[PDB]
């Protein structure tokens, strides 16, 4: 992984030693080059994972998550450089440094062999993310959003640290390859119930699980666009990636410990989908849409079937591009009208025709139109939960109806109807904004031609 | 319709049950009853790929019609005579089913009329 | 047959008994209502028609609405009998209901599999 | 076989061609509606060939 | 807020439209349109207002009972089949300011004339505001009515968005 | 927007009620807040529960699509009452009567379908007869076994 | 006659 | 640009509008908008087919071609 | 009910402006200033058939013949119906006729 | 494709087919009440006839103000963007 | 245009539309008459429907009451 | 091109043209036009491409995996042996998935080929599919997403224990 870690680190001197007016050009060009080389991780084998060294490994789960992570950095830079234009030079370079450092922590997090190394980088991501929200958010509520984000995470993560250290004492290793062979079954006792909770709750909060999700709508409504993109696209998936790995050592106790969380997720996805129908803030609507989508991922991980694990992987990747695209779409309106209220600016299709097309394509992926990888992921989870229990189809089917209604309600409210008369500063879509939207949707749809690369190890 | 009023409004004990008929032995009142003859072999209907519901005692006419249709393409107005033969065979097949209903109806009526003898 | 209004079918204005009892007090009230609307209409129009204005005419009414629908709710929340029962019935109740529906269904299915009585002849995808 | 299958697929592929040309390669908005209408009429002809083979 | 006369005349027009929806045929509608006008005429000179209000009150109840459940609606009227149909083609005039210079170059004469309208709007704004200030009572405007231009060479205050509004069939 | 122009807690005193009405651009006589349970309405006005479809379509609204004027207080459930969603317009038939006829029609039809299922129509014919022991082999029967013969006689 | 059609900019 | 036909030609006589004017005359009423409807009952709008006439459009020539077509068929089957 | 004198005057003034504005939407003769029988009906149909039928059917047939049908079970046809009295091209076998029917 | 004179011709045409109006005393400036002796119910019917003539609705708030033929022409020309 | 609008009068018609409409109306009636001349069975009944009450007890195999 | 034993196909029996009409068959002429306008040009292009391929002949190989001791022979916690046994089991699992896929493809091809007689004429293919699905289910079903050779062996031993118990009491 040194061929990715080191060039990522080099982006920092690159940004700091650039000419004043070339910080965005240089950082964007070379982060795109790093993303190109990330495709070399597709050397996956049917039986063995790609095991580089004693520290780092990559398998079919972490590979698509790595490529998404390295793809997002250039997109984030493009998305940020307009609202940061008036910032002074040193504070721009600091902002870019936080983005680079987040990428560095993330690629190491998704490839760490040892669970305690994973924990430390898993936790290091809080610092740049918190700094980005509270320093470069626009509103007073960003300070409170930072605190909710910080302490929800640490409330669950500190128990995880104790559980992991306890496991290493008992088993002798936290190396994931070792744990695949030395894993022992988990017996019923109150000790193991709390071991199970300590091992899972930190990941549930990050997904987020319904009931522990209140931090998320705060964090998005307050974060700057780049903070929203990485928060939605990648940082939520730390929780999903965490469970997909740690559930290896929690069987067979997951048979019954999953029940409370499957119920919260199955009911939660309907509650949070219904909430989207009455949201007045466009960014808050997109944030609540993430909670509903990640509820499926939690259910998929908890029922532990080959089909559910494949659907969970595809869903995490697909939601990453869709949700980040939706935040970018909402931000482009915000840069003109400087408000997140959905009903403020309407009929925008009349004024911005091509942008309305990006809105349509993002909506259709959000509601999982076949054969998008959004639909592939959701369908695989639906297929596997039906085998878990036939009645889940009622809840899963109802959530599909609600998802269409709010996905198209958002499209109809902002794009259709009559334009607002007094909003006369809707300038034409910039080339930068159009390129930003295409760099989301084009790879998303191209993946429909070869879905296997985003289906994970169980493929 | 007429038969439906008799069963649903009149006496249902002397009307055939369409789902349970026949209820009397086929040789009851029918000395030396012949068997229905089948002209088409099982292998012939297998190669003709007849729909299973079409593999009845008229299948030889359907096979002859189907062959004519193929051989007369593109003239889709030919094989009317062959179509009529198959249609007519089906009509007689249906009339035979109508006689089975009437035979059962009269036997049921005879039984009740006889069971009045054994208690009058 | 008199009109029976409902929540989702209002009483027509022409059938409103009060639409014809327009006294000097009511006419005074109507004039005051029109005065507010005209005052707001003039404030809006002076910005809307201003040739040098490019942007959004911020509406305090819209700002108050979105604020009321979010930020102002918890500060005015009081845990009492009403909010506790609705909280318990709507938040906890569905989770318990679905737990028993699924737990009961899965217990039955597991028992059938353990006795070879559930037909899984061709079931090899899960 | 080879004519039946080829023509049945060319019917479907013909219908997608006006969509693909909207990628501006060979694009003449002068009369796109006539172009689309002509594509349907040609697809109808090509689809009758495998229909005739099924009828036969 | 509607006077008694306004209410009675609105009921007459509404009742004739629902009557025409029932009759369909022109000769039949003419017959019953005259019978209906006779009923309104039978009480035209009622002077005791209490009695007249009772007549109007009862007439509205009779109208509600006998209205067509699916009356004819003019296609472009609210609730009609063409209502708001062309709104998606109505583009505000300010959008033209954002045209690329090569787009404006295609209509040199249109954009020269447009520049004169913007000059007229700019030169007139301050006088428009001043007139509204000095003609509005101290408390504020009590109705939505706007005045005309008084002096010659002045424009009626707040004219731009009425004059330059989109055409009803903009394409 | 200053904090004094934002929604506040439920108004306790008549001076507060007069102040809240002013902030919302309403007559103090028309201003009525939601009941002061613990539900979080604060002092936001309670307006008539009417769809925007019910508003005059000929008035020159600032927002014609919403039928809203700039600066007028918005209904708490405005987003539920836009013209694309819940309509509360008066109906030519009373709501209660409308439910009786729709439910009654549905209930009658369901009853009569049960009746027609219990007393099916059919023709006066015997069963369709098939050769080769009711097509035992064609229907997939095991070649190695033997069905009890199904015999059909002439009539 | 022919009337100018007010459209948003299509150049970008 | 457009020449409107002379307005004096619109008379209610000879139309069902005349019948309505007689029914209203019995009661003492009058129909003042009658002439504004007259054009709908005059000219090329005067006579329209009945429902049976509408269904039987083209029956005369369809029947004529039928007789010739079957007359020819009998002639051929004769030879 | 009728326009007040002040309403009449304002409508008259707005009416003059609106009509001048609409008149100003007319395009001038040079606008837009743009930068720089039977047989001809056979040609368009001939070139269209070549680029939209012949070329696509060349591509599909090549694709089907040399890639799709070189793999098992990619194109599966229902086997032809065989009636009594038929001759098999592959073998030369002659299917026997059906029995002699009874008269009907 | 309406014109200002075409609208006037048809507005006067409809009024000349109304039995309560002397077709000779009718000018574009005649006031339905002061010059022609009609009442407010007659005014409603005239407006309804204009809506049928031109196939669109004139709301009661606007309709009640049109008291002469010329005002009807001006109203219709305004709604239909007729400038010649 | 080639067809000019009229005021309160029957519209202008072309010969082509009148003749084409009549020809296809006549084709509909020729087709119905021709089809009904050859295929009246499709409307009236292909085969006779028997009267079951007129079948003898011999052919139905109904034994006499004393058997 | 492919092994006919692996992907069997019954011999094909096409009837000969036996027309009973005097009208020309539009398909026959269209068939001739297709061979002239489409088949012949396509074949020439392919023959040219095959000429270039014949000049540059090179080979690839099907990888062969030697057998290694399986999980039953591995000592507890001996990762070095468990790793090779686990990798072999994972390869065999992928192969068995494709064996089932071959049998399902045979079954689906038979159903289409046999037309309306498929129910009687595809009994052999349906039997083989039924047996292979049963064997595959016994090996691999219910292992979960975190499956392994160890869990698969535990599943088998439970099945052997039940079969022993039933046999003994019987
Ligand atoms: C189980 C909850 C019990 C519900 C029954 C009602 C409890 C109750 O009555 O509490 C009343 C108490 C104050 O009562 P009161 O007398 O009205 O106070 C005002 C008097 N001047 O109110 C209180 O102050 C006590 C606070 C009660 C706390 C209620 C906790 C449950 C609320 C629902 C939580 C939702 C959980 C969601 C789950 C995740 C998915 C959303
Ligand atoms: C199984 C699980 C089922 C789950 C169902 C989910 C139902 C979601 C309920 C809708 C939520 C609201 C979304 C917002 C949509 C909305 O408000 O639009 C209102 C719209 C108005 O429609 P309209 O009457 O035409 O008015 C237009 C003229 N102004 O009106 C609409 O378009 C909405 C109308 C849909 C109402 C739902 C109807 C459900 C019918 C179910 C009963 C039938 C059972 C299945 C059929 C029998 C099976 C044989
Ligand atoms: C014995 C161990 C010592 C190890 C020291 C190794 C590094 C020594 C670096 C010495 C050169 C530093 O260079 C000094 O700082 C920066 C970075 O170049 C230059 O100025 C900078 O301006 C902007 C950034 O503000 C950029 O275009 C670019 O980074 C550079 O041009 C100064 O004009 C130069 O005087
Ligand atoms: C998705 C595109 C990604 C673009 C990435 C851009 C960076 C590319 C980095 C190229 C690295 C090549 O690295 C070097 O390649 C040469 C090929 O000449 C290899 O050369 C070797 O390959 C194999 C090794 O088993 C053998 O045939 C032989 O030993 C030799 O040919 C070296 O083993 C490798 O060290
Ligand atoms: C979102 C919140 C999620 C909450 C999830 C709650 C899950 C609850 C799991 C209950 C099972 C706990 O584990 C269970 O504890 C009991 C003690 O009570 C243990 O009981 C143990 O001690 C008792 C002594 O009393 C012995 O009789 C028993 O033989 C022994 O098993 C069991 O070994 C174990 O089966
Ligand atoms: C070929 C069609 C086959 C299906 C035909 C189905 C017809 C079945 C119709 C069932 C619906 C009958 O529903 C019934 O209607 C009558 C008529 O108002 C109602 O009658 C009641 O309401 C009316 C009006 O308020 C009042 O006069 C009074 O209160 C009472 O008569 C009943 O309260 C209702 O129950
Ligand atoms: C194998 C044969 C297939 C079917 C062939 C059928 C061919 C039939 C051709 C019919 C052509 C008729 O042509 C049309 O006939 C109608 C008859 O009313 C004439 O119409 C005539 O009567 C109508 C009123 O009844 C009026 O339009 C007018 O009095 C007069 O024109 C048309 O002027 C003539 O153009
Ligand atoms: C006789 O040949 C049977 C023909 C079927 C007649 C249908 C009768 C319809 C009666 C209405 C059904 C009411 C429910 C019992």
């Amino acid at each position: 992984m040194l061929k990715y870690i080191i060039p990522t680190i080099m982006l920092m001197p690159l940004t700091w030693l650039s000419k004043n007016n070339m910080i965005w050009v240089n950082s964007t060009a070379h982060s795109l080059l790093i993303s190109f080389t990330s495709l070399l991780l597709m050397n996956q084998f049917g039986d063995n994972s790609l095991n580089f060294s004693l520290l780092f490994f990559s398998d079919s789960l972490s590979t698509p998550l790595l490529i998404l992570t390295m793809w997002l950095l250039p997109l984030m830079l493009m998305a940020s450089q307009h609202h940061l234009s008036k910032e002074n030079l040193t504070r721009k370079k600091l902002f870019i440094t936080m983005l680079i450092s987040l990428q560095l922590f993330l690629i190491m997090t998704f490839t760490a062999m040892e669970l305690i190394l994973f924990y430390i980088l898993f936790e290091a991501t809080l610092v740049p993310t918190l700094i980005i929200i509270t320093r470069w958010g626009n509103q007073t509520e960003r300070l409170n959003a930072g605190l909710y984000f910080l302490f929800y995470t640490l409330a669950g993560s500190l128990p995880l640290l104790v559980a992991l250290i306890y496991i290493q004492n008992t088993v002798g290793s936290l190396n994931f390859l070792m744990l695949q062979y030395w894993v022992q079954p988990v017996h019923n006792s109150w000790s193991n119930v709390f071991m199970w909770l300590a091992c899972m709750m930190a990941f549930m909060v990050k997904m987020p699980l319904y009931g522990l999700h209140l931090w998320l709508p705060k964090a998005h409504v307050e974060a700057p666009i780049a903070g929203s993109m990485v928060l939605a696209a990648v940082l939520l998936k730390l929780g999903g990636y965490g469970m997909l790995r740690i559930t290896l050592i929690l069987n067979p106790m997951t048979d019954f410990m999953a029940y409370p969380f499957i119920m919260l997720s199955l009911w939660g996805m309907i509650m949070t989908s219904s909430i989207c129908l009455r949201q007045t803030d466009l960014k808050s609507l997109i944030a609540y849409s993430s909670v509903s989508h990640m509820a499926l991922v939690i259910v998929a991980i908890l029922i532990q079937t080959p089909w559910s694990y494949m659907g969970a992987t595809a869903l995490m990747i697909a939601h990453g591009l869709t949700s980040s695209m939706l935040f970018c779409l909402a931000n482009s309106n915000y840069e003109r009208i400087h408000s997140r209220t959905m009903i403020l600016a309407r009929g925008l299709q009349t004024l911005l025709p091509l942008m309305a097309t990006w809105w349509l394509l993002a909506s259709l992926t959000n509601l999982a139109l076949p054969p998008t990888i959004n639909l592939i992921g959701e369908l695989f989870v639906v297929m596997s939960t039906f085998s878990w229990s036939n009645i889940t189809i009622i809840l899963m089917g109802v959530n599909m109806v609600i998802t269409a209604l709010y996905s198209l309600y958002m499209l109809i409210m902002t794009q259709r109807g009559k334009y607002t008369y007094h909003i006369n500063n809707i300038s034409p879509s910039f080339t930068r904004e159009n390129a930003l939207m295409s760099l989301h949707i084009l790879p998303l749809l191209l993946l429909t031609l070869n879905p296997k690369i985003i289906l994970g190890p169980l493929y | 319709g007429a038969h439906l009023a008799r069963r649903y409004l009149g006496d249902a004990s002397v009307e055939p049950d369409p789902l349970r008929m026949p209820t009397f032995p086929p040789d009851y009142g029918f000395p030396e009853r012949k068997e229905r003859e089948m002209v088409a072999t099982q292998q012939e209907m297998n190669d003709a790929q007849l729909v299973l519901q079409q593999r009845d005692y008229c299948a030889h006419y359907l096979i002859r019609f189907l062959k004519c249709k193929r051989d007369s393409f593109p003239n889709f107005l030919a094989c009317k005579h062959e179509r009529h033969d198959w249609d007519y065979c089906e009509h007689l097949d249906y009339v035979k089913r109508m006689k089975e209903f009437e035979r059962e109806r009269r036997l049921l009526q005879r039984k009740k009329r006889r069971e009045q003898r054994e208690a009058d | 047959p008199k009109y029976e209004a409902s929540r989702l079918s209002s009483l027509p204005t022409t059938l409103d008994p009060a639409e014809y009892d327009i006294s000097s007090e009511t006419r005074k009230a109507q004039a005051e209502r029109l005065a507010i609307r005209s005052r707001l209409k003039r404030e809006y129009q002076l910005q809307y028609y201003d040739p040098s204005r490019r942007g959004v005419i911020e509406d305090p009414a819209l700002v108050r609405w979105t604020y009321a629908r979010s930020a102002n709710i918890y500060p005015n929340f009081r845990p009492n009998t009403k909010t506790s029962l609705l909280g318990a019935l709507f938040g906890i109740g569905p989770l318990v209901f679905w737990y028993y529906v699924f737990k009961t269904d899965r217990d039955r299915k597991e028992k059938l599999i353990q006795e070879g009585k559930l037909d899984r002849t061709f079931n090899i995808s899960y | 076989m080879n004519m039946f299958s080829s023509l049945s697929l060319v019917t479907l592929l013909l219908l997608t061609m006006p969509i693909m040309m909207m990628s501006f390669n060979t694009y003449k908005p002068s009369n796109y509606p006539l172009y689309v209408k002509t594509a349907i009429s040609y697809a109808f002809i090509t689809s009758m060939i495998p229909t005739m083979m099924f009828i036969h | 807020y509607l006077t008694h006369q306004q209410k009675v005349l609105r009921l007459y027009k509404r009742a004739l439209r629902h009557l025409e929806s029932w009759c369909i045929h022109r000769d039949k509608y003419r017959y019953f349109a005259c019978l209906l006008r006779a009923r309104f005429d039978e009480h035209k000179n009622e002077k005791d207002m209490v009695k007249a209000t009772q007549l109007l009150r009862e007439a509205e109840e009779e109208f509600w009972h006998g209205q067509h459940p699916q009356p004819y609606i003019f296609p472009e009227s609210p609730g009609g089949t063409s209502y708001e149909r062309y709104e998606c083609y109505k583009v505000p005039e300010w959008c033209l300011d954002d045209w690329h210079p090569s787009e404006k170059a295609m209509y040199p004469d249109y954009f020269a004339k447009r520049e004169q309208w913007k000059k007229l709007r700019r030169e007139s704004w301050e006088r428009e505001v001043k007139q509204l200030q000095e003609e509005t009572p101290v408390g504020g405007p009590r109705t939505e009515a706007l005045p005309p231009a008084r002096k010659q060479g002045d424009l009626p205050p707040l004219w731009w968005h009425i004059v330059t509004r989109p055409r009803e069939r903009p394409m | 927007i200053t904090k004094d122009m934002l929604p506040g807690p439920y108004p306790k005193t008549p001076e507060e009620r007069a102040a809240a009405a002013k902030k919302y651009n309403m007559r103090v006589e028309d201003y009525e807040p939601y009941p002061d349970d613990g539900t979080g309405y604060g002092d936001y006005p309670k307006l008539p529960d009417r769809s925007q479809q019910e508003r005059d379509p000929w008035y020159d609204w600032d927002h014609p699509d919403l039928r809203l004027n700039w600066g007028e207080p918005m209904h708490w459930d405005l987003d539920m009452y836009i013209r694309n969603r819940v309509d509360t317009s008066p109906t030519p038939v009373n709501w209660n009567l409308m439910c009786k006829h729709l439910f009654g029609f549905v209930a009658f039809m369901l009853f009569m379908f049960w009746v027609g299922e219990t007393y099916p129509a059919y023709q006066p014919v015997g069963p369709k007869q098939y050769p080769y022991n009711n097509l035992y082999l064609e229907r997939g029967g095991d070649p190695n076994k033997e069905p009890e013969p199904v015999v059909h006689y002439e009539i | 006659k022919r009337l100018f059609i007010i459209k948003p900019s299509g150049f970008y | 640009k457009m020449e409107l036909p002379d307005y004096k030609q619109w008379k209610i006589e000879g139309t069902p509008l005349e019948t309505v004017q007689e029914k209203l005359a019995a009661r003492g009423l009058r129909d003042p908008w009658g002439r504004n409807e007259a054009w709908r009952y005059m000219g090329g709008f005067a006579n329209n087919v009945s429902f049976v006439g509408a269904l039987l459009k083209g029956f005369k020539w369809g029947f004529a071609a039928f007789v010739v077509a079957i007359g020819a068929e009998y002639y051929l089957e004769s030879q | 009910s009728g326009y007040t004198p002040e309403e009449k005057l304002r409508l008259q003034q707005l009416r003059e402006l609106r009509r001048r504005w609409l008149k100003d939407q007319e395009l001038s003769p040079r606008e837009p200033v743009l930068p720089p029988n039977v047989i001809y009906k056979t040609y368009r149909h001939s070139i269209f058939a070549f680029t939209h039928v012949l070329i696509p059917v060349w591509i599909i047939h090549y694709y089907l013949k040399y890639h799709v049908t070189t793999k098992p079970y990619t194109i599966v046809e229902k086997k032809p119906r065989i009636f009594p009295g038929d001759t098999i091209l592959e073998t030369g076998e002659v299917i026997p006729p059906m029995k002699e029917f009874p008269d009907q | 494709p309406l014109t200002l004179e075409g609208i006037k011709d048809r507005v006067l045409y409809v009024l000349k087919l109304y039995d309560k109006i002397d077709p000779e005393k009718l000018s574009v400036n005649s006031h339905f009440m002061k010059d022609l002796g009609l009442d407010s119910l007659d005014q409603v019917e005239i407006i309804m006839a204009m809506e049928d003539e031109f196939g669109f609705e004139i709301p009661d708030i606007d309709a009640e103000k049109l008291m002469c033929p010329q005002e009807i022409v001006d109203y219709i020309a305004d709604k239909k963007d007729v400038y010649e | 245009a080639h067809i000019e609008p009229r005021y309160r009068q029957f519209p202008q018609l072309t010969r082509s539309q009148v003749i084409q409409a009549e020809f296809f109306s006549a084709t509909m009636w020729f087709w119905i008459l021709w089809r009904f001349w050859h295929d009246s069975d499709a409307v009236l009944g292909h085969f006779p429907y028997p009267d079951p009450s007129q079948w003898t007890d011999e052919e139905l195999g109904i034994p006499p009451d004393d058997e | 091109s492919w092994d006919k034993d692996v992907y069997p196909e019954p011999p094909r029996r096409t009837p000969a043209p036996s027309p009973q009409t005097s009208l020309p068959n539009p398909i026959t002429y269209l068939t001739k036009a297709f061979d002239l306008l489409v088949d012949r040009p396509v074949t020439l292009v392919r023959e040219f491409i095959e000429r270039q391929h014949a000049k540059n002949k090179y080979y690839y190989y099907h990888r062969e995996f030697r057998r290694v001791p399986d999980i039953t022979e591995c000592q507890e916690k001996d990762v070095l042996c468990m790793f090779e046994a686990e990798m072999q089991w994972r390869r065999d699992y992928k192969v068995d998935q494709e064996i089932v896929n071959i049998i399902q493809e045979r079954l689906k091809a038979c159903q289409q080929r046999e037309g309306e007689s498929h129910r009687q004429n595809c009994a052999k293919e349906l039997e083989q599919f039924t047996q292979v699905v049963k064997a595959y289910q016994d090996r691999y079903h219910d292992l979960g997403a975190h499956y392994s050779a160890r869990k698969c062996l535990a599943k088998q031993k439970q099945r052997m224990l039940a079969e022993r118990k039933a046999a003994k009491e019987a």
